[PDB]
């Protein structure tokens, strides 16, 4: 994962506008735990991945994340997506019940268009604010690589893939319960 | 202070009971770094890990940084992460290949069997460098697991891990081409004591047949099927092992669990097919029906668990007795379809990853139980370690050594047992099998 | 307090920016301490809230914040709001006398229009950092849910109520002696 | 180690002087846990926290989280909020309303009474239930206020409180309806010592008629006067229990105070009309002119504090000699005006919040006391409590008890005193009135 | 350093556009360590400065910033930032070999133009996020004050001047080896 | 307990050996406050901080918050940042001009000498002011440099120094104009022990010379150069303080490393012109070529540390056993012309501020070895201090007092032996030079 490849021409006023609106939608969907709602947005061919990243001499930089065949955080189809989905809304779901407090902050929205109509390819930055029970605080950063089409729902669009990179190594958090 | 006689009384496997105050006092956990972590056997990872000459990972024994690495001659060194000049850390980096290590404090040279070869300004500063290079320690290898032991006085791994060996091998002896380690190495921190989690994988399928892990189960049924449908795995065994607090417990017959974990394609693998006939020919020594055995869990005292069926393995590195570092990684069979590989990869990061349908809820309980360990009221009773007592015998005609119901806790009686003994006899004369 | 209802056609670009603008304009106003020029911004009807936020299992969510009726972090009018400016701008106002340092981190903006011209309901994420004396920093993050109405004035907008969702229960810092 | 006589030498009331360690020594805190908090009165909450059968809260009572649950016969249980199989929160909300509470980790079932009636798996794993169920305390009502105790040799709650009973009455004894908390507990972090926080309400009027909250009450009073017009209250008087620590403060016939505090429409309703009337009525039996006390602060030793007048109560949770949680609350008279409740609950989240004018100023204060206390010679030297010494009388003809000037350290040196006995006698035999 | 004066007058939708996409594609720059590519965006009379920041009573407050004869953080030169850029993409600069992992967060937009035609003088917040090896946290909250000049690069502008206002007095990072 | 003779054990200056522990262990750090930090000078600041009346700088003594002020007679004053009441913070800004302190709470007014001058409401409810103010520290300063110390039974500052002076003039007395301080003062926090630091700054251009600062030196080197071409510095020499654990460190002759780090124009002005020769002609009775050292370490025992010809001074304030802040300053002649003034601060910023160019790479390195001393096998064995073992003399003929080469530990093994004397040794009786 090298730097995203933006366009030389950058995104017109009102597509920027638009991706970004969603992900201030997709935003609040998941900050007050309307994950069925949320779930409708991923397509069936959905692969949602956030792969371990290492730390790496610079001449060994090739190695920092882990590749296809490896383990990772999350690798993740529309079926098993649905189980985790199952999970969070369940009673005997734990480790969300009683549910956390998280906050999406998005930023640094970049837009690119693909070889296919109605389809872009983002980049964003967020901060992810996460609080539970009495006095938990787990605060994530990272970067968002999303391939998204055009969708006729309530925020505009679907989710085709998304990679999260995440700034940790070693995971400060006790688990990962939350939707990036 | 803690005399001996106090540490005998903080554990009562006869009444089954245990003093909270294992798993919190400050002064206890000093004493475990140098009793338990000082000399006992810890994992490190796998034989694959470091598979070609100068091949390193940067990884703990307790809160101590060491090196594995693998030499020309094919063995495999571990060394203390730590310049013997003023403690830089030798090697910075998680993982990959060196053809020497430098230190970056003052420029100490180390070759990759961790020997101290070059001083800068040598000749005009100064001595006996074969006298000053890291700490070396004590390395054994089982069946592709890389083991290390700081203590040349302790018994050797195999006498170590005694009649523990049979149990182990259903995961890592069911083909001759042995196993290998999948990519990748995950890494979350838990405010827990290690206690809590060795014991779990030790002797705790109690907590998975109940209440722990009802939505992980949900999470990987069938979509049709709902919670009052699955299956409930109520037959199976648990084993105690005859000496080093080693424990394993296991389903018989009753692939529900395994099945909503591993999915369809793996359960078929480990229990019908020539794979599955393999090992249990492999392991006909043992006398053990291994294709009936479905979901297993495991610990090697007193850090060392996995789980035999969906070959996920764990270290946990302690960190004060408040916390933990969990690093785990997956083994498969080096000789396995390539479609079988894909299935053990997706699945345990599906499950027991940082954010695994499984792993989310085992941390959720941790958190809170050692949340409640500040309290004064909350360590002046017992806890009750009661869970088949006296029902464990030796003469199983399916599984050998000492063997009771799966929902007990003599497996983690022996753990904590063994614990006390270790933190209370400070000979290896009195201590050793 | 459930997800944003969000309008199904977007805010135009000029309205997305005017807002989005004025929260910057008014995030300076904050950061570097301009009290009386931020106190002006509030209007005479101002409602300045801030809910309690408790930790519920999902049967009994309902109960997550407090009422009306209840207790909270704010419950401000223009009266009340008077005397919080008056104590921070004192010399004799310990908490913020030396000042902290903050920053007011402003994203997720999605506009609303209302009955009335010229008056909106504007829905915001924000990450607010808190640094003061030598080593004390606490970070919060959350949501505002603000009726804003046109004005005569540099931020081009006047704030006719608020209210903070915060993500925390217990708080984890000493006070809140910053303006959100 | 803390010997008895060391202990003694930390407090001297006839001096008045402290040793500084007391608020930061970790050993010392450690002993607060056992020999103080573990067998006072601690305040939980109000009875209408917990109303209807099965409505529960979870609190704590030092560092031990406890679950307050009102009963199907109507009265109020208090349990560990532990599980005694391995430690885990049986009750994971803040508050609602149980018909049972389970164990999340292996399943242990409870009734609302806190006794074990359902253990998974018994039959074929093990033991008595009723010897196993989460420790209980000791439950004791006030005119609302709900205390609980852990030890059974403990004074009952009336003895305990003693002659501090007519100056919680001035809050809690003004209707035959009594009172009601308004909805929503305020929970935020401090850190500092918790005794800090328990002497200020128990006898520093001083720092709120000096320079603390000289912001505070310049954000209460009318835009058109200032600081140089605000009328300073001089004149009053301060309680010191006769046994207990426990302590009280007021100022008399100068409602400038409670003013800029309350508001014109509470300060009416407190002084003037047929509820205040009423109110002196009820407590005439203690003699005291309570329509001429106008701002009052008090303590119930050790973490029950609060300020009759403003109807604003708290409970300090001590987390470690350097930090605490305050959780804090609003009381009403049931049957007050609709109008009057609005005006407490928009005025005590004015003042007394987190955000609030005078709170701000409260925290930013014991934040760098505590930091101070990190050095050496910060501790070396002791705190000056010489303030109204040798000044409190016994027979004073308008209140009752050890009475002295406002502005003094009479309760203070008493808290003092008390924590000291608490901490330096381990027998109920020499340590009760 | 006072409250940004923003023009009465906000710029325009495209302008606003095209700084905000630069500044997310300089964090793009940043956080996949880019930095012969960032380099280059700084023009040759750079002045990058970070003043310190001090606790003051309100009295004192005009003197919370160091001044220009002062110490600072940073306060550098094409000259100096070169020899800097030489050390952070070498093999034996220890401190960032291994790299750390950055997420620069950046939002709060304000645009200001200048008597030089086709120069900026923008106001913007940020967010840093700093990982480094197994368990470090690093991070860092603030606004930056830059001069931005037109330049036809693969970013379309070019860096003039910056300086950086952080919020810290004392800081609480071991160092500050990352770029602002 | 740490008794002397266990403490005598932990420094071995015959064989070169030191023990871990001594940066890790909590109790020994707490006996450090009283033992080292307690009854040492300890640098607070330059004259130039507080140049006028009522100007102050507020500051730390270990954990101790002081406040230094400048009085009217010209004097400067040293006191606790705590009131005597209950422990509030008297000043509680960084720095500026006071015409008097008054605390926060409870509002006990003070003189800028210290002195308690008013108690609100003394007559009222009391005692001697003058015998209530804040601890008094002595306060010393030398050409320029202004010290602190708690204890009246210590000797002198310039005794405390001794042959150390002559090292320090070289930065410190070049004209008779003296040196100033340039504004602000940096501040960062490093998780490391203050002895890694001290002695770094002591006895290490060792680290220097090898790998640490490769980067560094060609972040200085013209662009046309890179490290190959870039000269390695050999030459030089060490000095070990007659008593106190002082200890300074320098290249003779060749300025390879001072080029890179402070520039052609800085270089030149040290060694070459009327500045230069002024300063030769005044330092030469104590038989130094101060002309032919460029670039030096020194640490004055037991936290000041600075760089002589880079001007580079910094105090390492304790913060535990596992942590320090850095406070950081420049110094410059006073009568060095604006153009020298500039570079010494542009390049001080580039190279020594928490973002410079070389101390990024000595936080970096002492970060890890904290890290490492977790562990208990990394503390288990003695840390290499055998450099230049038996290689000092007194009789040199071209450096005053106890020199060798300047890579060697000779400064180290004198700055760690006097650490053990301080902690071991009560009485200065036995203490004193
Ligand atoms: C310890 C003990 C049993 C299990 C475990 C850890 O993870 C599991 C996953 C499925 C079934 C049992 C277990
Ligand atoms: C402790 C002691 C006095 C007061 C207190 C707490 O809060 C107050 C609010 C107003 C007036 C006095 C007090
Ligand atoms: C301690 C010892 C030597 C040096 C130091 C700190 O900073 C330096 C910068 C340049 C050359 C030597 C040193
Ligand atoms: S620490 Fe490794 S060479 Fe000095
Ligand atoms: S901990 Fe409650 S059932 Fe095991
Ligand atoms: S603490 Fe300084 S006056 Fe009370
Ligand atoms: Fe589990
Ligand atoms: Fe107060
Ligand atoms: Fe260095």
């Amino acid at each position: 994962f090298k730097t995203f490849e933006w366009p030389s021409k950058a995104a017109g006023l009102e597509l920027q506008n638009e991706i970004e609106q969603f992900y201030y939608r997709e935003a609040q969907l998941l900050d007050h735990r309307a994950y069925e709602a949320w779930f409708a947005l991923l397509d069936k061919d959905i692969h949602y991945f956030m792969p371990l990243r290492t730390n790496r001499m610079i001449r060994e930089g090739e190695l920092e994340y882990s590749g296809d065949q490896d383990l990772a955080h999350f690798d993740e189809t529309h079926e098993t997506m649905y189980g985790r989905i199952r999970k969070v809304t369940s009673d005997v779901g734990w480790a969300e019940n009683p549910p956390s407090r998280t906050r999406h902050l998005v930023s640094n929205v970049i837009v690119k268009e693909t070889a296919t109509p109605d389809t872009f390819e983002v980049n964003s930055a967020f901060i992810l604010y996460r609080n539970r029970l009495e006095r938990q605080v787990d605060i994530f950063a990272g970067e968002r690589r999303d391939v998204l089409r055009r969708a006729d729902n309530n925020l505009g669009f679907s989710i085709a893939k998304r990679t999260i990179l995440l700034d940790a190594s070693t995971l400060l958090s006790n688990n990962l319960s939350m939707f990036f | 202070n803690w005399t001996p006689e106090a540490i005998r009384g903080l554990v009562d496997q006869e009444k089954g009971l245990l003093d909270p105050r294992i798993y919190a006092d400050q002064s206890l956990y000093e004493l475990e770094l140098e009793r338990v972590f000082g000399r006992s056997w810890l994992l490190l990872g796998h034989e694959s890990h470091v598979p070609e000459t100068g091949d390193f990972l940067a990884t703990y024994m307790g809160e101590d940084p060491v090196v594995m690495v693998r030499q020309k001659d094919k063995s495999i060194k571990v060394f203390l992460n730590q310049c013997r000049h003023r403690g830089m850390r030798i090697c910075r980096s998680d993982a990959g290949n060196a053809k020497a290590f430098t230190c970056s404090y003052h420029g100490w040279a180390y070759d990759i069997a961790g020997k101290l070869v070059n001083v800068p300004f040598e000749k005009e500063a100064f001595f006996d460098k074969a006298e000053w290079g890291p700490l070396q320690a004590r390395v054994a290898t089982y069946k592709g697991l890389v083991f290390a032991n700081w203590d040349v006085q302790a018994p050797d791994l195999e006498t170590y891990l005694g009649d523990a060996r049979p149990y182990m091998d259903v995961m890592l002896d069911r083909t001759p081409a042995g196993t290998v380690a999948i990519g990748g190495m995950q890494k979350w921190v838990i405010p827990c004591n290690w206690k809590f989690a060795a014991e779990q994988f030790c002797s705790d399928m109690y907590h998975a047949g109940t209440t722990t892990h009802l939505s992980g189960i949900l999470a990987g049924i069938p979509p049709e099927m709902d919670l009052s449908q699955a299956q409930i795995p109520t037959k199976g065994n648990q084993f105690r092992a005859a000496w080093g607090g080693h424990g394993s417990g296991w389903y018989v017959d009753e692939p529900g669990s395994l099945l909503a974990v591993m999915g369809p394609k793996v359960t078929q693998y480990w229990t019908e097919g020539p794979a599955a006939e393999l090992a249990e020919q492999r392991l006909g020594h043992t006398g053990m029906p291994v294709r009936r055995m479905v979901g297993q869990h495991m610990t090697i005292f007193p850090t060392c668990s996995f789980l035999p069926a969906m070959n996920q393995i764990r270290v946990w590195h302690p960190r004060g007795p408040n916390e933990i570092e969990v690093w785990a990684f997956t083994l498969v069979d080096a000789d396995a379809p390539a479609e079988i590989k894909e299935e053990y990869r997706r699945h345990n990061i599906r499950n027991f990853s940082a954010g695994g349908v499984f792993e989310q809820d085992d941390g959720e309980n941790w958190v809170e139980i050692q949340k409640g360990l500040r309290g004064y009221k909350a360590k002046s009773q017992p806890f009750n370690a009661q869970m088949g007592l006296g029902r464990s015998q030796t003469g199983h005609p399916d599984f050998p050594g000492n063997v009771g119901y799966v929902y007990a806790e003599e497996a983690a009686r022996g753990m904590y047992h063994h614990w006390m003994r270790m933190m209370s006899e400070p000979s290896w004369a009195t201590l050793k099998p």
